[PDB]
């Protein structure tokens, strides 16, 4: 129980990285 | 930045003893013994070599601006 | 995700059709900083 | 329904999302960054 | 007419007040003026 | 239609530095 | 290029010399042209070439032309420290994108490529 509760709160990563190849405002214009 | 040519207090030439000081420290001599070997008797001159920081070695790690 | 749902409703009568329009917010994506020049090209900053 | 650009967030230097986090000592010198610099600030204009 | 130097590859070139401010070979956006030709004298004190 | 002289060819000299 | 008496040859640019063409050299060139049965470039064409060279030398490049030249030299670029650092940073960004996408196959290739490019001194 201690191991599970300690390692449960260790994993925290919501945002996912990405690579931008052009100017973001291109879709808007 | 780089070792001063003269001692600030009395003006003894200390700018020719930096490499010999580093050599003596490499051989295993203590700093006081190394300063004694270089014939720096007055503590005003000993301060110049004992407290110098060689910053030019850090400045030289940046790539040259003109070639 | 605090307020993940915008909702617009329109009980159109012009045959009663109750229409709900709603948009959901999903994942957040981040990138490394980029620089966009006047000529249109991009490169890592 | 896909990725929509909602804005640009300034990046704190030497953080996990900064470009200088990975660079080692030599490339830090090639990038004209001081190795004694610690980060923790932003660059606005 | 006026000499410049690239901020990245240290390449020398010239501009005629009509070209874009860019390096010819590596396309860096940062360039520096070259040192003058006038005589430079110091008093060694 | 006139033949080109030496000076005319010298006007269009394009050196290796100019080529680079 | 091609000699008149000899045949066609493909030569690099550095073979040419900055020194001016001497009188016996031009005389021998004229004799080779006469032996082959060719003529010399017309003065009108000489002036046209001169104007072309002056216009090309005094031309101002556009942004697209400069970017094309930079891309061409980047293709020719064997190695450059600034460009290697930029490529390594871009590869690191691609690696974190692959890691965040749970792609266990791409990340190994990016790590191998980084290992090949890296190990500096
Ligand atoms: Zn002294
Ligand atoms: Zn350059």
């Amino acid at each position: 129980l201690a191991k599970a509760l300690s390692a449960k709160q260790k994993k925290e990563s919501y945002a996912r990285s990405v690579v931008t190849k052009e100017d973001p405002e291109e879709r808007q214009r | 930045m780089i070792i001063p040519v003269r001692c600030f207090s009395c003006g003894k030439v200390v700018g020719d003893k930096w490499d010999a000081y580093l050599r003596l420290l490499e051989e295993g001599k203590q700093e006081g013994d190394a300063l004694d070997e270089l014939k720096l008797k007055r503590y005003c001159c000993r301060r110049m070599v004992l407290t110098h920081v060689d910053l030019i070695e850090k400045f030289l790690r940046y790539n040259p601006l003109e070639k | 995700w605090e307020e993940p749902r915008l909702i617009l409703d329109q009980p159109a009568q012009h045959d009663n059709i109750n229409k709900r329009y709603e948009i959901r917010f999903g994942k957040i994506y981040l990138s490394r900083p980029t620089m966009t020049e006047a000529d249109g090209t991009t490169h890592a900053m | 329904g896909n990725k929509v650009h909602i804005g640009k967030v300034p990046i704190m230097l030497r953080s996990k999302f900064c470009s200088l986090r990975t660079l080692d000592e030599v490339d830090l010198y090639k990038m004209k960054e001081c190795p004694y610099d610690m980060g923790g600030y932003f660059v606005i204009n | 007419g006026v000499k410049y130097t690239c901020g990245a590859c240290a390449h020398n070139f010239s501009l005629n007040k009509s070209d874009p401010v860019r390096c010819k070979e590596c396309g860096h956006r940062v360039i520096y003026k070259a040192r003058t030709k006038r005589m430079i004298q110091f008093d060694a004190r | 239609s006139k033949p080109a002289t030496l000076s005319d060819i010298n006007k269009i000299i394009f050196g290796r530095t100019a080529m680079s | 290029v091609a000699f008149p008496n000899q045949k066609e040859m493909v030569r690099p640019l550095f073979v040419f010399s900055d020194s001016s063409i001497t009188h016996p050299e031009f005389d021998l060139f004229l004799r080779e042209l006469d032996a082959e049965g060719l003529s010399v470039m017309d003065l009108r064409d000489v002036d046209y070439k001169y104007h072309q060279l002056k216009e090309m030398s005094s031309r101002s490049l556009s942004n697209d032309e400069v970017n094309s030249i930079v891309k061409m030299k980047q293709s020719l670029s064997s190695n450059t420290g600034f460009n290697t650092v930029l490529k390594k940073a871009q590869l690191q960004e691609e690696l974190e994108e692959a890691r965040d996408a749970h792609d266990h196959e791409r990340v190994a290739r990016i790590e191998a490529e980084l290992k090949s490019i890296g190990a500096e001194s």
